[PDB]
């Protein structure tokens, strides 16, 4: 099991590389300034 | 008109070809001592059965089919595709592609899905055609466009049904074309001739149903009533022909009453009335008009 | 203390009593642009008070079989002030934006306003017509609206194709008139190039639609205005020559 | 990411006010709100969202979904309202005092302005298919009903008519597998 | 993170203060009420993987991107046959790809070429790819078929199908399929406005193709390149198109007759 | 961070906006029974996930000229779902009970309510005749109403010839339309036997009487529903045998 | 143990109290009556092998599994050939298969794909996959067979047969081949139970195949689908069927015309 | 010799792994709770 | 069918002949009265 192997100078002409598992939603699901906690009313 | 049934069930036709383009012959239903529906065991009748070879269906199927000749491929039997077998209200199959469909409108699905259950559903909304498919399937609509992906086989839309196993429900990826007139209660029919069907015809008609039948001509002479299909095990539900100019009746038909086939009435205001009972429920009717000008 | 909020930028001051969270578009802030990231080689110039405060447009009356109106946020102070003049005189550009929306109402109207920007807003044309003479297209009226603003046709698609409903992935903020009475929102420069035209080129674009109607009873006011605010935080403007104005 | 469901997509809409629950004032003590499928990957009312269409390009999802209601009346109106979420099984609930059973949750009209009534994950097996048609009701999720709790109650000179705008995202459990083409597009004119 | 979350057992509260059912939706945030602040779930050990629904494995899908005809005639003959290289003319992979305002990958161009009967006869093709700048063929015995300081591949019917690899060449730091604004400077009308949208940033060349022979192969032939996308990156995330495609490079849809997002049901207070 | 509150109890949950302390009744928490207290020897099941969830039962619209309402709570959910399934299969029972009462309206309407529990609640019959077989004695429907609910024909005697104003020595609340839109209690076990039929004996039952009638102005909503929900907390059910109805 | 059995040396006994071959059946355990414990043995080293009777390598079998004909005709034409993918088509497998009730493993597809008359050709095929829910392609020409997002098979008739390697892809944790229950809920009829042992669980989506040309190609192909198991774990061992089959999901049998488990004999005393 | 080298990055398109000579014959031919002896009777 | 959903004992004849049912105590209160009478049917035991 081995497909991090090239054939050529040029870096473009591989396969895909190792999966990046990275996962930030809070950029989408809270962009707001004061962070909201959990257990409180959003508004006081 | 040959078929007055959703599948075929009494069709006495001379079609002894399974297809008229690309077809392979049927097998007579008296050389046929291999399989269990032959003139040796059935005589009489029992759904047409003589010297002939012609496309029955005697077992209670979706469609009449002949036996064909064995070519050590498999298949024994094969349905036929009868071009004037049709119950009056049936458009045909037609084709099922997307998310644009033939019929616009709402759709249902359900496990007990049959033909007036559908006719039904899309009758209490007001629409103008029903439909459905791969036997769980309601599709409603009004728009005159469902050819748009065309015309299938009659044979290839014989997917059975899921609340009954004697119609058929369409295909996969094939919808079967019904309007909603049909098993109706009561309308004001002004057509030339059409046909009258009993409350839930593919069914058989429910306890208690009691509706009423106009028909008006506007200048017609007289008019040609007929009985194709009549079929009441009882004595109290019963059919009547009324005259609505001074409210008398004309002709008063019940289950011990055998109709004659035609006559002609001087009348140009018929009203048909059908009142049941909750006791004993066979099968309705399928009473054709004709009226000369 | 949550509710009560002073943006102070420049000489210019907003202060608010019914008011929500502020928004951080992506979580990023607007900052300069480093050198790694930069291409240019002549030095940007950054007024930091002249240009970056407050700019207020008109407002406009919100009445009930309204629709919507949008901006094309690089080109409405394209021509008001001090940042106006100098985009004018400038080829390349690089900020971000503050905003704030207005809109008041008593306790006894009822509505909601969607507020939100949609990075590289494009209009399009409205008709069924393939052939390549007659496909229709907007106008420059359409496309850049200026100070003034336009308004939507069919809002259900956002003018452009895409659906309303499936708008609230962008960075958005709600107007709900019996909880708040204003809007904000904090957009960085999002761009695939490091600086660009302020002239011929919108990075992004407000749209505020009313998905709620406005509704009220007879003897209520009648004249509910809309007014935006603008801040151009953090200014960089490069490639000094005349001023062209479009 | 929380997107506006389209629950009153039936017809005589345009299409503005297609996206909004009406609220009005019954007269009897108990009558139903709208109500809606939880199937995502279905016709409905979650073909307008992000996550319908996510789930539409998918053919199996799993884990828990969210629902988010938004209250968008006056602000002297009060009111409490009952989102009921049922497992699979019977059809719609008929009641109140059936559709109680479940998982529900009471939702009163306040300063703030928004429940989330959270959709749990009350399946046999691990992934459900997004087909959920015919002989693929094996794979139905249940049906979210929102009832009438106390009353919509309105002071004078106030309009006595709101509306209810839904969301819906997807919670960190959420899970999809078997990638496939949607059916939101069948043909195409030659461009 | 290789598997989605896994759930803390919870229990029932009977206490004032705590309210995570409330969470406000005015403020553009989302709800982040879990099930353990809700009805009382168990200990669960997810072990679902994530790894399917990442945008590299999501973008690693060939489709159809481009059909070149090529007649090859003998007396209303052309002899070459250019296509320019776009994504916006099958709308599978232009919705798959304009669900995002700006991306960054490689490409795996592969050529399918069938005769119009359908037969593959040895017949040798010449594949050639121009470059914005560059003059394009004009004719099957042109001077810009000789492919000095130009790419070009050469095979045949009978051979599997040609597949190259093809790198980022955008001159600008990420592709955009959406240009809010116009390509240069001067006034712009109010009739037609042609031009608006317009990103020079796109023009990747020329795509030509001949049949290598002598005099002439009467034979229509028909390519199809199927692009895969590798090594991608998007950014800032855009809505789903809902309305029919129409134009290539303009995202027009129809003003009347328009698709609603969501089908029609029966009535608001019914499930089916 | 105290007028609002998200109770969850299985798979339901109630969140609030205006809300006034929630109630613990005598100062005790609903639990299970203690082995010393206890008196059966068969073990007694206890689903925890199935039977303690809220439960809505129906609403009642409090129009102007309005008495008030009762219910016997051991009764009321005799017949609804897994707990009135598993309570009819057995033949003892004991558990708390978690309540919440909905009632909102507007900031122009007015009114009170009083929402109280009464442990053995006995309804008296309505008459002047001492003879014992003319003696008003009131119907099964009356004692125990079921899912649906009693109204009252004299509430200032509770209907029972216990004066209402002196009913403030229970565990109550009040609903204030000013003030908050509903009332939270949460009751324990309160019986001097451990385990008891929740068939033919109702522990305690709820009531609702508006003290200030309700009162708007011409113009407003004019429907005002009455909205229950109880938890069963920490059942117990012992003795398994047939099912009864009642 | 990689060999069967070793025998112990054994000998003769005259003694009351040890009783080793009267090993009671009514119990529903095996008699553990050994030979040592019996007539006197010697001492056997066996070493004869206990590899080949696995699992594995009693399942690492192709067999035939579906046959799928492809006309293509001029004027009754369809184009495409659709095949439901299950293994009860053909009774060999199947009843190698049937002798479990739970099964799990992998598959190794091959396609065999010849002629009426028998020829090679050079007409490249393609074949698809389509998973359960996705829409069915109809016709030769048809917007599904661009296999965006879909996995499909490029391949030439003179090429050697085409083979993929297919995971574990049922919803539950394993397959099985006998579901004592209904699909969904209901009442249910009793005339004709047509929906009774149906499992969700098994179906495998369809398989569908076209010629890849422009007009048409007047030939009846017939394709052959090989399945090789791997990977496989079975539970719950089920006896072997005795009886004919009659239908593919049902394990219908003749009521009248019983096959005997055992051919008939002259007597009862007699061996031969 | 050597079969254990798989070509891909899924581990379903391998071979037949390493064999198991696992073999339990007790739970099919003596599924009883009471241990019955070699030299016993199997009831008394 | 319905008599074998409370406390019960399958008792086959064997060598042994003899089975021993136990009642046990499923009173709600400590103590039954041994009147057991018309209203004093709330001390009942049950049926064997
Ligand atoms: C030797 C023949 C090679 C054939 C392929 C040509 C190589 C250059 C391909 C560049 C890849 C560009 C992918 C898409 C670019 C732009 O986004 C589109 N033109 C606009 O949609
Ligand atoms: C690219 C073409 C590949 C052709 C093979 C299709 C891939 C999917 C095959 C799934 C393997 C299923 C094996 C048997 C499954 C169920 O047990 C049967 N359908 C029921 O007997
Ligand atoms: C079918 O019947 C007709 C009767 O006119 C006859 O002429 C014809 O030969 C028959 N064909 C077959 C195949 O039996
Ligand atoms: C069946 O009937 C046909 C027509 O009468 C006749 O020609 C044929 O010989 C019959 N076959 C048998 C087996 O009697
Ligand atoms: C009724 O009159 C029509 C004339 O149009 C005739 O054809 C028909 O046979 C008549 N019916 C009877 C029963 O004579």
């Amino acid at each position: 099991n081995f497909t991090n192997i090239n054939y050529y100078k040029d870096s473009y002409a591989a396969s895909a590389t190792r999966q990046d598992f990275t996962q930030d939603p809070k950029k989408f699901t809270q962009p707001v300034l004061d962070s909201i906690r959990e257990l409180s009313a959003p508004l006081n | 008109p040959e078929c007055f049934t959703a599948n075929g069930a009494d069709y006495r036709g001379t079609q002894n070809w399974t297809a008229l383009q690309g077809g392979k012959p049927c097998l007579f239903w008296n050389e046929t001592f291999q399989h269990p529906y032959n003139t040796l065991k059935y005589p009489n009748g029992e759904g047409g059965l003589g010297e002939h070879n012609y496309c029955r269906n005697p077992d209670g199927d979706v469609s009449p089919w002949c036996y064909v000749a064995e070519h050590e491929d498999g298949v024994y039997w094969k349905y036929c595709e009868i071009p004037a077998c049709q119950m009056p209200g049936n458009l045909g199959c037609y084709k099922d592609h997307g998310n644009p469909p033939p019929l616009t409108g709402t759709s249902k699905t359900s496990n007990k899905l049959t033909i007036q259950t559908c006719i039904s559903f899309c009758r209490s909304q007001r629409f103008k055609f029903a439909g459905m498919e791969s036997g769980y399937a309601c599709f409603c609509g009004n728009n005159p466009d469902y050819w748009k992906y065309g015309e299938a086989a009659s044979t290839e839309c014989n997917s059975v049904c899921f609340g009954d196993h004697t119609q058929p429900c369409g295909g996969d990826g094939r919808i079967i074309l019904f309007d909603t007139l049909v098993g109706a209660c009561g309308g004001n029919y002004s057509a030339m001739s059409s046909v009258v069907y009993s409350p839930d015809f593919p069914d058989t008609y429910a306890t208690g149903r009691v509706c009423y039948w106009t028909i008006r001509v506007p200048g017609a002479s007289h008019i040609h009533f007929s009985f194709p299909l009549f079929d009441i095990r009882d004595s109290a539900d019963m059919v009547e022909l009324l005259d609505g100019y001074t409210h008398r009746v004309l002709a008063r038909f019940h289950g011990r009453s055998r109709p004659p086939l035609s006559f002609n009435v001087s009348l140009d205001f018929v009203i048909l009335y059908f009142f049941s009972d909750r006791i004993n429920q066979a099968q309705g009717f399928a009473v054709l008009y004709q009226a000369v000008k | 203390s949550d509710r009560v909020a002073q943006l102070t930028v420049g000489n210019s001051s907003i202060t608010t009593q019914e008011a929500a969270n502020i928004v951080l578009a992506y979580g990023e802030w607007p900052e300069y642009c480093p050198d790694t990231d930069a291409t240019a080689v002549d030095k940007p110039t950054r007024p930091d008070v002249s240009v970056n405060r407050f700019y207020t447009l008109d407002s406009k009356m919100w009445q009930e079989n309204s629709t919507g109106w949008y901006w094309k946020f690089p080109d409405v102070l394209n021509k008001t002030g001090v940042f106006g003049q100098n985009a004018q005189f400038h080829y390349l550009y690089r900020s971000g934006f503050c905003l704030h929306v207005q809109c008041n109402a008593s306790k006894f109207h009822q509505g909601a306003l969607l507020v939100a920007v949609i990075p590289e807003f494009v209009i399009a044309g409205r008709g069924s017509n393939t052939k390549p003479n007659e496909a229709p297209h907007p106008g420059f009226t359409t496309t850049f609206p200026g100070t003034t603003g336009a308004t939507f046709h069919d809002p259900y698609v956002l003018d452009s194709g895409v659906p309303l409903s499936q708008a609230l992935i962008y960075p958005h903020q709600w107007i709900n008139l019996r909880t708040n009475n204003c809007a904000t929102v904090i957009v960085p420069y999002i761009n695939a190039v490091p600086f660009d035209s302020a002239i011929n080129h919108s990075n992004f674009g407000l749209i505020v639609i009313p998905v709620s109607p406005l509704k009220y009873s007879s003897g209520a006011t009648t004249a509910i205005p809309i007014t935006i605010t603008i801040a151009p935080l953090n200014s960089e403007f490069g490639g000094l020559r005349q001023a062209v104005s479009q | 990411v929380e997107t506006i469901l389209e629950v009153n997509n039936t017809t005589e809409a345009t299409g503005l006010t297609r996206l909004l629950i009406p609220v009005s004032s019954q007269n009897k003590a108990d009558e139903l709100c709208a109500a809606f499928m939880v199937d995502p990957g279905r016709i409905g009312p979650w073909q307008s969202t992000l996550v319908g269409q996510i789930c539409r390009y998918y053919t199996q999802w799993s884990g828990s979904l969210k629902v988010t209601f938004m209250f968008t009346g006056s602000f002297m109106a009060t009111g409490k309202m009952l989102v009921a979420y049922s497992p699979p099984g019977s059809a719609q609930p008929a009641n109140r005092e059936t559709a109680m059973l479940g998982t529900h949750v009471i939702w009163d009209f306040g300063l703030q302005s928004s429940v989330s009534l959270v959709i749990p994950w009350i399946s046999n097996t691990h992934f459900r298919t997004a087909k959920t048609g015919g002989n693929y009701d094996y794979y139905t999720a249940g049906v979210v009903t929102l009832w009438y709790q106390t009353n919509y109650v309105v002071p004078p000179e106030t309009p006595g008519e709101a509306y209810i705008i839904a969301m819906g995202a997807a919670q960190d459990n959420f899970t999809l597998k078997i990638c496939k083409d949607t059916d939101e597009v069948t043909q195409q004119a030659v461009l | 993170a290789e598997s989605a979350a896994n759930t803390t057992p919870s229990s029932h509260r009977l206490e004032t203060g705590r309210v995570p059912a409330l969470q406000a939706a005015e403020t553009g945030a989302t709800s982040n009420a879990t099930d353990e602040n809700m009805i009382e779930t168990r200990c669960v050990v997810n072990r679902n993987g994530v790894l399917e629904t990442t945008i590299n494995h999501f973008f690693s899908r060939s489709g159809l991107v481009g059909v070149v005809n090529l007649t090859d005639g003998g007396t209303d003959t052309t002899g070459y046959a250019t296509w320019d290289i776009d994504i916006m003319g099958f709308v599978q992979l232009r919705r798959k790809c304009e669900m995002f305002t700006y991306m960054r990958f490689n490409a795996e161009f592969t050529f399918v070429t069938t005769t119009k009967n359908g037969e593959a006869r040895p017949y040798m093709l010449q594949y050639m790819y121009v470059p914005p700048g560059a003059p394009k063929p004009t004719g099957r015995d042109a001077f810009q078929w000789q492919t000095a300081t130009n790419p070009s591949v050469f095979v045949k019917l009978t051979d599997p199908p040609a597949q190259v690899s093809v790198p980022f060449m955008s001159p600008a730091s990420a592709y955009q399929w959406f240009y809010d604004g116009y390509p240069t400077f001067g006034q712009h009308p109010e009739t037609s406005n042609t031009t608006y949208g317009l990103c020079p940033n796109n023009m990747m060349g020329t795509f030509a193709v001949r049949v290598v022979s002598r005099e002439a192969s009467q034979l229509k032939l028909q390519t199809r390149v199927y692009m895969k996308l590798k090594h991608v990156r998007a950014w800032v995330p855009r809505p789903i198109r809902s309305q029919p495609y129409l134009l290539k490079n303009f995202p027009n849809y129809d003003s009347s007759k328009i698709t609603n997002s969501a089908r029609d049901r029966s009535s608001i207070k019914q499930a089916n």
